[PDB]
Order: C-alpha cells, then sequence, then structure tokens
C-alpha cells in the first residue's frame, strides 16, 4: 500500500534515469506522498464521535 | 448583634433559586449539529484524460 | 456554605476603639498617608488603619508620622482612622513552616493554614557578638562537583551568589537544595539544613514553578519559602529578606543548621529605593539609597556559626546578586562584594559554550573556602585547581603548531572541563564526587576520549556502584581517603578506565 | 447634579486639582468626569493633598481649562464595558470606540485596574506553542499561557514581526486575541485596521476572532500609562467569564514606562535611575501578574519593548528583562546581514527550553547548534586577523556548517510578501528538527550557502539546489 | 462544565447585593434608632467596663 508505493517510487527514480524529460515521476511520487502522509495523520489524530455523557 | 440581625433577615429571606438554562446556555459553548463527511466527485472526465495522458508523456529520452 | 461565611462573620465581631491612640489621615498620596494623631507609637509599629491596612512607621516627624501603606491605595481616603496595633514588626517564627510557602506577613500562600509557629520575634533583630560565634568547621555539600572543591563551602557562612540576569541563577541555587534533601533524610540537626528560599520580586507564576519543582522532589518537608511576590507590596518587598531571617534564627537559635538563600537582593534594593524616594529621604549613589550597606550588611551579619556556649547551631547563607549585565562595579555589587565572604561568578560565555550551570572558578573565590571541606575531598581536589589555572592560560594558545607540554595541559584541562559540567536539578553525593575527580588527578581520564568523558562518568559510577560499593561505603563512613583506599580506589579506576 | 463636586483649583498641565466640598472625598483611584465643550475629561484620583483638595492626572487634553469648573464623580477606577460583543471593535483610552461601529454592547463593564490574581489561582503552564518559525522553534520554542517578549530595538519592525505571529498563531488558534497598541503611531494604526481587516482577523461582516484597543501616541501621556491597564481587563473578561484563551498583544511596552516616567515628574515624584520613575517595578509588576494562566483561561501575552540605543542594560527594558517568560532579542545588525528573521540566536532563550521538555533530541540538536554558532562567531575574529588558515579542518566544518546554519535560519515571512514579494515558509517544529539534524549530520553539507538562504526545510532546500544547479 | 461550578460561586455574589438591599432595610427601620440605642448603651457599658 504505503510501503509498495515507496518501494515503486524508488524504482522509478532509476527508471526515471532511463527516459530524460522526467517532471511527472516527481509530480506522481510527490503528490501521492504528500497526501498519503497527510491522510495518515489525519487518520492518526482521528477521534471518533464520542462525548462524556459518564463523567461529565 | 448588628451583624446578627443582617444575617438573620439575610440567610432566612434571602435564597436565589438557580438561572434559568439559558442563561447558563449563553455562557457557555452551544452545540450546533455539523454535516457531511465531505462530497468529492469523480477526477477527470472522459478520454480528455486519457489522450493527455498518452500524449503529454513526451518526457522520453531526446 | 452560606452559614459558614455568615458565621465567620459573627466570629468577627468585637468592636470599640477604644484604643489611646488612634490617628486621623491627614492626606494620603503615594501610599504615604500622614497622620495627625499616634502620639504615643514605637518605631517601625505595626499600625492598622480603618481598611485593614498595615503600615510601618519609618518617618516619625514631630507633628505627624508618616505611616507606609503596605496595602492598596484605593481603600485608604484621607481622615480614616488608624488603629495603634501597638506591635512592631514581628513574625511567626516556629517549626511549622517546615514544607510551608508563607508570604511576607507569614500567612500561606500555598493555603497549608495557620503556622504552627511559637513565637512571634522582630523582624530585625542584632546579629550574634563576637562570642556568640564559633569558627567554622562544617561543610555543606552542594552537590555541584566545582562549588564544593573549588568554591569549598561551610555552615554559617556567606558566599555572594553574583551573576548574569536569569542565567538561571535561581537553577543555580535550587541545585544545592536538592543536595540537602539527602543530608535531611540523615540524622543530626546540623545535618539537617532547613532551606529557606526567599523569593523577592518574583512572579507568582514563576515561584509556582519552583514550587511544583520542589514537591516533585520531594523538597518540601524542610523548604521554607519565604515569598514576597512581584505583586507584593514594596514594604513587603523590603522587609523580606529581614523577616526571614527571623524565621532562620528559630532553627539556629535551637542549635540546628540552615540554609537562607537570599534571591535577590536587588530587587530588595530597588524596594528599598522605592521606599526612600517616596518618603523623599535622598538617594545615595547611583540612586540607590545611602544606607542600604548598613541593611544589606545587618541581613547579612544575622547569618553566622554560633559557638558551642551558643548551642552549636548555624545559619548558613548565599545571597544573590544580579548584575547589570556583568557589571560588578555598580553601587549596590561593590557594597555586597565587601559584605560578603565568597563570591560565585558565573560566566555567560561559558553557558553559552555548553557548561550549563555555567560558573566561571576564576571569578568565584572562596574567602573562608577549603577550611571546612571534606578532608578526602580536600585530598584529590588540591591538584585540580591547579590544572585548571594552567589549562586557562593554555586555552588561548589553543588557537596551531603546538609544543607538547602545552598540548599535554591542553588534553588533560579539556577533558577535566568536560567532566566538570553539571546536569541541572541533578545532585551528587560525595562519595561519588571523589572518585570522579580523583580519576583525573590521576589523570586516567587523559586517555579517555571527550565524548566519552560523558559516558565514562556514569558508567564509571555503576562500575564502582557494582563492583566496589565496599569503597564506596568506606569513602561515604571514612570521610577520608585512607591510602589502602586510595591504593585500592586507584585500581579500580584503572580497571574501569581499561574498558 | 453630584453633592461630590469638585471646583478645580490649578491646572498645572495634567495635574488639575479639584477642591471637593465637605462630607465627600472621592477615594484614590476614582475616575471623575468634567462637563467639557470636549466631552467628559476623565481624572483619575491620584493623590488626595488634604482640605478635600484632590490631586488628579487628566488623561484627555488639558487645553480650555477654566478654574474653579464643577467635576462630577464617576468614582472607582475607570469603568469600560465588557461583553462578547467588543470582538470587531477598535476602542480608545476611555473605552469608547473609535471605528465608527457604533457603541459598543455592553453585558458587563468593569474598572480597568483589577488586583492580580493569587498564587493560588496560578497554575503552571507547560503547554508549548509552535509558531512555524525555524528560529522560535528551534532555539526557543514559546509556550502557551506565556508572557513571549519580544526585545529589540527601532527599525527591526517590531510590528511586522507580532503581525506575522498574529497571521501565525491567531489564525491558527481557534481562542480570542486581543491587540492592545500602546502609544503607537496613526499610521501604523491604519495599517493594523487594514490589515486585519484584509486577513479577516477582523470581519466586518459578522464578529472578529480578535479585539482591537489603539492607544496612539498623541494620547496625552496621563492616557499612555492606562491603556494597557484597559486592554489587559477586556482579556480578564474573555478569559473568565467567557472562559477563552486569549492571544493578548501589547505593542510598544517601553512606551508604558516611558509614560509613567513622565507622570511620575509631573506627580513630583523626583525622578529615579536613569530618570525612570520610583515606581516602575510596581508598574511593571501590576501589569505582569495581572496576566496568568488562570483555571478559567489561558493568556498568551506577547508584548514588544523597545529598546532604546539598544542598551537593554537600561533600567527600563532590564527591568522588564526579568519580569517576561520568553524572551527574544531581534538584533539590528543580524537584520542588517539580511537575515529575516532578525532574531540574534545566541541572544534570544525561553524558560521552555528545558531539555526533555523540549524533547531530549530537540535540545541536543539545539544544543549542537548553538555550539556550532557560538563557535563560528569567535572563530570569525580568528579569521579576521589571522585569516581561515589557522582554522583545522574540523574547525572549517564547524564553520562550514554554521554559515549554511546561519542562512539556514533565513526564511522568508507572509508579511514579507509587502516588503518582498516571497511568501512565507510555515516549517513545523518536528519538520525543523529532523531538518537541522540533517545539516549537521552532513547530509546537506553538499547544498550551497545561498540555497539555504531565505527559504523554507530541507526539502526546500534540495529544491533551491537544484535551482542553482540549473 | 465551567458554568455550572461558576454558578456556585456567582450565586454568593448575587446573595451579597441582597445583603445591600437588607442594609438599606436596616438604616431606614426603626432599626436604626432602637438598635443605635443599642449600642449607644453597649458602647456606655464598654467604656464603663474601662
Amino acid at each position: 500500500a504505503k510501503s509498495a508505493a515507496n518501494k515503486l517510487d524508488w524504482a522509478k527514480v532509476i527508471s526515471s534515469l532511463r527516459i530524460t524529460g522526467s517532471t511527472a515521476t516527481q509530480l506522481s511520487s510527490f503528490k501521492k506522498r504528500n497526501d498519503e502522509a497527510r491522510r495518515q495523520l489525519l487518520e492518526l489524530q482521528s477521534q471518533p464521535t464520542e462525548v462524556d455523557f459518564s463523567h461529565y | 448583634n448588628v451583624i446578627q440581625d443582617l444575617y438573620l433577615r439575610e440567610l432566612k429571606d434571602t435564597k436565589l433559586a438557580p438561572s434559568t438554562l439559558q442563561d447558563a446556555e449563553g455562557n457557555v459553548k452551544p452545540w450546533n449539529p455539523p454535516q457531511k463527511p465531505n462530497l468529492p466527485e469523480l477526477e477527470l472526465q472522459g478520454p480528455e484524460a486519457l489522450k493527455a495522458y498518452t500524449e503529454q508523456n513526451v518526457e522520453t529520452a531526446h | 456554605e452560606v452559614s459558614s461565611i455568615l458565621e465567620e462573620r459573627i466570629k468577627g465581631v468585637s468592636d470599640e476603639a477604644n484604643l489611646n491612640e488612634t490617628g486621623r489621615v491627614l492626606a494620603v498620596g503615594d501610599g504615604i498617608a500622614r497622620v495627625f494623631g499616634l502620639n504615643n507609637i514605637q518605631a517601625e509599629e505595626l499600625v492598622e488603619f480603618s481598611s485593614g491596612v498595615k503600615g510601618m512607621a519609618l518617618n516619625l516627624e514631630p507633628g505627624q508620622v508618616g505611616i507606609v501603606l503596605f496595602g492598596s491605595d484605593r481603600l485608604v481616603k484621607e481622615g480614616e482612622l488608624v488603629k495603634r496595633t501597638g506591635n512592631i514588626v514581628d513574625v511567626p517564627v516556629g517549626p511549622g513552616l517546615l514544607g510551608r510557602v508563607v508570604d511576607a506577613l507569614g500567612n500561606p500562600i500555598d493555603g497549608k493554614g495557620p503556622i504552627d509557629a511559637a513565637g512571634r520575634s522582630r523582624a530585625q533583630v542584632k546579629a550574634p557578638g563576637i562570642l556568640p560565634r564559633r569558627s567554622v568547621h562544617e561543610p555543606v555539600q552542594t552537590g555541584l562537583k566545582a562549588v564544593d572543591a573549588l568554591v569549598p563551602i561551610g555552615r554559617g557562612q556567606r558566599e555572594l551568589i553574583i551573576g548574569d540576569r536569569q542565567t538561571g541563577k535561581t537553577a543555580v541555587a535550587l541545585d544545592t537544595i536538592l543536595n540537602q534533601k539527602r543530608w535531611n533524610n540523615g540524622s543530626d540537626e546540623s545535618k539537617k539544613l532547613y532551606c529557606v528560599y526567599v523569593a523577592v520580586g518574583q512572579k507568582r507564576s514563576t515561584v509556582a514553578q519552583l514550587v511544583q519543582t520542589l514537591e516533585q522532589h520531594d523538597a518540601m518537608k524542610y523548604s521554607i519559602i519565604v515569598a514576597a511576590t512581584a505583586s507584593e507590596a514594596a514594604p513587603l518587598q523590603y522587609l523580606a529578606p529581614f523577616t526571614a531571617a527571623s524565621i532562620g534564627e528559630w532553627f539556629r537559635d535551637n542549635g540546628k543548621h540552615a540554609l537562607i538563600v537570599y534571591d535577590d537582593l536587588s530587587k530588595q534594593a530597588v524596594a528599598y529605593r522605592q521606599l526612600s524616594l517616596l518618603l523623599r529621604r535622598p538617594p545615595g549613589r547611583e540612586a540607590y539609597p545611602g544606607d542600604v550597606f548598613y541593611l544589606h550588611s545587618r541581613l547579612l551579619e544575622r547569618a553566622a556559626k554560633l559557638s558551642e556556649k551558643e548551642g552549636s547551631g548555624s545559619l548558613t547563607a548565599l545571597p544573590v546578586i544580579e548584575t547589570q549585565g556583568g557589571d560588578v562595579s555598580a553601587y549596590i555589587p561593590t557594597n555586597v562584594i565587601s559584605i560578603t565572604d565568597g563570591q560565585i561568578f558565573l560566566e555567560a560565555e561559558l553557558f553559552y559554550k555548553g557548561i550549563r550551570p555555567a560558573i566561571n572558578v576564576g571569578l568565584s573565590v572562596s574567602r573562608v573556602g577549603s577550611a571546612a571541606q571534606v578532608k578526602a575531598l580536600k585530598q584529590v581536589a588540591g591538584s585540580l585547581k591547579l590544572f585548571l589555572a594552567q589549562y586557562r592560560e593554555v586555552a588561548a594558545f589553543a588557537q596551531s603548531d603546538l609544543d607538547a607540554s602545552t598540548k599535554q595541559t591542553l588534553v588533560r584541562g579539556e577533558r577535566l572541563t568536560q567532566l566538570l559540567k553539571q546536569n541541572q536539578y541533578s545532585p551528587l553525593a560525595t562519595e561519588e564526587q571523589v572518585p570522579l575527580i580523583y580519576a583525573g588527578v590521576n589523570g586516567h581520564l587523559d586517555g579517555i576520549e571527550l565524548s566519552r568523558i560523558g559516558e565514562f562518568e556514569s558508567s564509571f559510577l555503576s562500575y564502582l556502584k557494582s563492583n566496589h560499593n565496599e569503597l564506596l561505603t568506606e569513602i561515604r563512613e571514612k570521610g577520608e581517603l585512607s591510602k589502602e583506599l586510595l591504593a585500592s580506589l586507584k585500581s579500580a579506576t584503572e580497571s574501569f578506565v581499561a574498558t | 447634579s453630584t453633592p461630590i463636586t469638585g471646583k478645580v483649583t490649578a491646572v498645572i498641565g495634567a495635574i488639575v486639582d479639584v477642591h471637593f466640598e465637605q462630607s465627600e472625598l472621592p477615594a484614590i483611584l476614582n475616575a471623575l468626569e468634567i462637563k467639557t465643550p470636549q466631552g467628559k475629561l476623565v481624572l483619575e484620583v491620584a493623590q488626595h493633598l488634604g482640605e478635600n483638595t484632590v490631586r488628579t492626572i487628566a488623561m484627555d487634553g488639558t487645553e480650555g481649562l477654566v478654574r474653579g469648573e464643577k467635576v462630577l464623580d464617576t468614582g472607582g477606577p475607570i469603568s469600560v464595558p465588557v461583553g462578547r460583543e467588543t470582538l470587531g471593535r477598535i476602542i480608545n483610552v476611555i473605552g469608547e470606540p473609535i471605528d465608527e461601529r457604533g457603541p459598543i454592547k455592553s453585558k458587563l463593564r468593569k474598572p480597568i485596574h483589577a488586583d492580580p490574581p493569587s498564587f493560588a489561582e496560578q497554575s503552571t503552564s507547560a503547554e508549548i506553542l509552535e509558531t512555524g518559525i525555524k528560529v522560535v522553534d528551534l532555539l526557543a520554542p514559546y509556550a502557551r499561557g506565556g508572557k513571549i517578549g519580544l526585545f529589540g530595538g527601532a527599525g527591526v519592525g517590531k510590528t511586522v514581526f507580532i503581525q506575522e505571529l498574529i497571521n501565525n498563531i491567531a489564525k491558527a488558534h481557534g481562542g480570542f486575541s486581543v491587540f492592545t497598541g500602546v502609544g503607537e503611531r496613526t499610521r501604523e494604526g491604519n495599517d493594523l485596521y487594514r490589515e486585519m481587516k484584509e486577513t479577516g482577523v477582523i470581519n466586518l461582516e459578522g464578529e472578529s476572532k480578535v479585539a482591537l484597543v489603539f492607544g496612539q501616541m498623541n494620547e496625552p501621556p496621563g492616557a499612555r500609562a492606562r491603556v494597557a491597564l484597559t486592554g489587559l481587563t477586556i482579556a480578564e473578561y474573555f478569559r473568565d467569564e467567557e472562559g477563552q484563551d486569549v492571544l493578548l498583544f501589547i505593542d510598544n511596552i517601553f512606551r508604558f514606562t516611558q509614560a509613567g516616567s513622565e507622570v511620575s515628574a509631573l506627580l513630583g515624584r523626583i525622578p529615579s535611575a536613569v530618570g525612570y520613575q520610583p515606581t516602575l517595578a510596581t508598574d511593571m509588576g501590576l501589569l505582569q501578574e495581572r496576566i496568568t494562566t488562570t483555571k478559567k483561561g489561558s493568556v498568551t501575552s506577547v508584548q514588544a519593548v523597545y529598546v532604546p540605543a539598544d542598551d537593554l542594560t537600561d533600567p527600563a527594558p532590564a527591568t522588564t528583562f526579568a519580569h517576561l517568560d520568553a524572551t527574544t532579542v531581534l538584533s539590528r545588525g543580524i537584520s542588517e546581514l539580511g537575515i529575516y528573521p532578525a532574531v540574534d540566536p545566541l541572544d534570544s532563550k525561553s524558560r521552555l527550553l528545558d531539555a526533555a521538555v523540549v524533547g531530549q533530541e530537540h535540545y541536543d540538536v539545539a544544543s549542537k547548534v548553538q555550539e556550532t554558532l557560538q563557535t563560528y562567531k569567535s572563530l570569525q575574529d580568528i579569521i579576521a586577523i589571522l585569516g581561515m588558515d589557522e582554522l583545522s579542518e574540523q574547525d572549517k566544518l564547524t564553520v562550514e556548517r554554521a554559515r549554511k546554519i546561519q542562512r539556514f535560519l533565513s526564511q522568508p515571512f507572509a508579511v514579507a510578501e509587502v516588503f518582498t514579494g516571497i511568501p512565507g515558509k510555515l516549517v513545523r517544529l518536528k519538520d525543523t528538527v529532523a531538518s537541522f539534524k540533517a545539516v549537521l549530520e552532513g547530509k546537506y553539507d553538499n547544498i550551497p550557502e545561498h540555497a539555504f538562504y531565505m527559504v523554507g526545510g530541507i526539502e526546500d532546500v534540495v529544491a533551491k539546489a537544484e535551482k542553482l544547479a540549473a | 462544565v465551567r458554568y455550572e461550578a461558576s454558578l456556585r460561586q456567582l450565586e454568593q455574589r448575587q446573595l451579597a447585593k441582597s445583603v445591600i438591599s437588607r442594609v438599606q432595610s436596616e438604616l431606614g427601620n426603626p432599626k436604626f434608632q432602637e438598635k443605635v440605642l443599642q449600642q449607644s448603651i453597649s458602647e456606655i457599658e464598654q467604656l464603663l467596663s474601662k
């Protein structure tokens, strides 16, 4: 998933060597990583819909 | 003595009934019901994307 | 409930202004009520206003006595009756103040209720005489290696702590207190130093940090914090060290020992300045009252090691003076420097250079010093002063093509400096100070790599603790390093050094 | 009208003595209003001189005063209105709107003087603000509920620094803010009004997430002294009554000291050291002590300070230096070197910097940075006379890292889109620790010095390396 | 929760202004005459005890 994404990214660095003009390997990799890390921390900052109704 | 007179009258005759829920409500955060997880929609439509991706890749070595 | 508060007011009944003298304010401006009345009035007597404000009577002028308010102006207004408390300023003194944070009046600001104090004794009381003092012979151990060896501190002794503003000046002080917990736990009241921190002009938030840290380190149970906070009025701030000293006198008088840290007398000075200026009494040199020398000296001479006929007790003291950007020349520093016997001068460069806490031991001096020092610690620390002295000189020869002798000195010195770094809020015991210094003295740390000095230190301590806790126990109990003990210790040091 | 009618006796500037009659004598710190064709002159009662003749300080102008003029007593310290609707109002010293959104809607009124809260009330701070500004985050992290102190001289655009803070911290933060300007320029006032109308912090449609109290330097000195106290009470209403956390902001507090010095002189209190008021300490103390993190609310003051001729040993800055939690010194020199932020990193320390508290790793990294920079500053002297030839390879590597670090700190800000054009780099604290760590490890010591200059984080530094490369 | 705690504190201040109202009643009543006479005779007694 996320580990697949990054493994394929590093594979793509040496793929980007194969063809000069690469500038959208970087756009794909950067874009997927950026929003991936953001959604991952979004999921880590997830507070399920819960409230006190016992303590408070 | 004078304190006693004041006290007797004060304690006995003066009692506050707790404030309305509205007054408390005003002095605290109100609460409102939010909506939606988020509604996004499908990405690029048609063969505009399809043609664009095949063609745009000209990032081939020169 | 509502009842308890009302019942409290009912308890607060009693009235009659039957007092030989009352006063009536003539005019009140600037917190200097000028009162017509109070014909009989002791000098600096506590007076209670109609508004319950308390005051002292610094100026007894022939027709009017210019009371200085300890309270807020707003309540006071002209004409108002000024009841005469009839008691010169006195504060409760007694054993109750152990683990109690009290304000200047004595009122617990930690709200631990009425003090279990057995007397009220005056704010200013004349200092012990010639014969009421015996020469110092008991050291106190701060748990700071450099201080204990380089700047040895006795008991009933006052050495200055003059240094740069908020460089954890308060931190340097606090470290000493932490080592006093260990000794405090121990028996003999001489070993039980009941520390007093006198927080002068310090905001309540800062003191809250102190209080919690002290509670964290369990220090509250011998600690006393006499607090005159930033908010607290300039009379309270002025009288705060004097008041504090009296608390110390009770412990001292009972023959016990204690350590009082006046922090910082510089803000006390400012408060006296405020008082003087408001009383229109001319301000001395550098606009700080002229007889500030007399006040500070009186305070600082009430800290002493009493004689054995006076019950073998003391009040060790450590005043703190805040330098005005490292200015040790200035009327208040010069005066205090003269009064104090010893100085500790923290160096800002050293702080930046990672000696945190930072001390510059060139500009630290002890004028009583090694007269009270652990005998063991004397043995293993003459060399250290000299080595470091050489290290200072060859410091500036450390900028290319270097002679072997200088380079050797430089190596020994650099390792020592790293060793003498102190980790704030961690004190040390003498039985663990001496091995570390011994190693350095024997130059066994000359070989140890600089990065590994830090690692070495703790490792050596653990190695000693497991292997040679006989040695540690011997060091602790003997208090002197026997040749056999130094032999074994050297062996142990070599063995650990080898690994 | 009021039986408590007083007749002016002496107009000696701000000192105006009033002659209240018999059996009537306002208490100290009261507020008198005098009907005038200049509205109500407000007089703060500051002394009683006896014989029912008080000596009061004027707040408003003193021109066109005629002796023997009837003086009504409003009593107690000037009481402004406070309320939920105070947000989105610019309020002058006497508590009256100066943004012509009509009269402020009073829920409550309170006096502008308020007693400092006791030891018991204080709650011990530990929360860490993260401004997203590298120098602040790494080398002197800020704390919520703090008393941040922006020591600097003039010229360092003190207001500009605060504007960046409002953009970052305020917008991010949910709580309200109070922007208080003590004796500041009407150029600055107009700019601030416009700028926060634009940034929508002041959103005229609906409410604002801030209230403003603009006290300006043309206002008479008495008003300059007592603007600060006023602003604080508005914050107290939020803090206490509305139970909010407030980002207080005050500007420039030297004006507060200076103002007090003037009226000390006028009060006849002979000027104390370096011409500063003898009550400097207690006035400072009253301001700082009032501000605290109560159980009802945490207030984070950011106070600008003007350090005359960059001498912070001058008693007015030096006295403040003790009283504030999280000092920063923005040195002119560093600004001139082109490093924006202009913070001098070896002269900027905060109480919250304690090793494990700010993260043991964070501390160690920052300690390494500091040592590296301190070495660099010392070695500049060696380079100056001796040359760079007497620096060892190790020393040279430390210098190269320091030069890179020095300009790694340089980063643009949103408020120097105006000054320059570059949009600010909000670089998170965690990211900064990592990014600075990388440099020290030497992972980006293969990146040119100027590709560290005036840019963001490590990723950006790599990108700018590519930019210089091609 | 915050206002819930607050209301308990606030109530005492609400009850405080009611004491003031009761003060206005006391000083209006011939408690103003009779209890002032009580203060007078009590003061006579205090001063006699000197």
